[PDB]
């Protein structure tokens, strides 16, 4: 209902944790769990790939169609774009629903 | 090749995109007129025209097909879709047609 397309065999969750690395254990043995642990975090690189199926527009209206369309006139910022300090920003929530087809 | 009874051709008005090219056709109707009563005659600027105007030339019976506006050949929606998906265009070939013919 927020919108998307509803799996029953979604696409998996990909789960991901820091091993602990234990400080400096006491010299005589203690059966208490460790509190004690190495400070560390982990970063790196992650890439998804997606492969989408398209259905091509077939329609013979004569007049043109509605498209999503940049507007020309001038601006401070470019829309889809960082700032600049940096930030990039979405100006509008653009939908996928533009080409007409018939009943 | 048909008689009086047959048609000599059928109504194709379609457009194709096959994505490397698009084949546009446009079938129309027309009538040709008898022009200047079977004759050529002379023509040229008259009197009282600036020097800039003056021509001269030949009217001829006959008529001739032109289809060299885009708008022939395109719909508003085919050229949109030419000019929102594409860097550029140039024609290949072309193909033309006249078929039920009628005198009257």
């Amino acid at each position: 209902l927020m919108g998307g397309f509803g799996l029953k065999h979604p696409p998996p969750q990909i789960m991901i944790k820091n091993t602990p690395v234990p400080a400096n254990p006491p010299t005589n043995f203690s059966a208490a769990k460790f509190a004690s642990f190495i400070t560390q975090y982990s970063t790196g690189q992650v890439s998804v790939e997606i492969e989408w199926e398209l259905q091509k527009e077939n329609s013979k209206r004569w007049n043109p169609e509605i498209q999503y369309t940049s507007n020309y006139n001038k601006s401070v910022n470019v829309d889809f774009t960082v700032d600049t300090n940096g930030v990039y920003s979405e100006p509008r929530p653009i939908g996928t629903r533009y080409l007409t087809r018939n009943l | 090749a048909d008689g009086v009874g047959n048609s000599s051709g059928n109504w194709h008005c379609d457009s194709q995109w096959l994505g490397d090219r698009v084949i546009t056709t446009s079938t129309r109707t027309w009538a040709l007129p008898t022009y200047n009563n079977h004759l050529y005659k002379q023509i040229s600027s008259q009197s009282g025209a600036t020097n800039d105007n003056h021509y001269f030339g030949y009217s001829t019976p006959w008529g001739y097909f032109d289809f060299n506006r885009f708008h022939c050949h395109f719909s508003p929606r085919d050229w949109q879709r030419l000019i929102n998906n594409n860097w550029g265009f140039r024609p290949k070939r072309l193909n033309f047609k006249l078929f039920n013919i009628q005198v009257k």
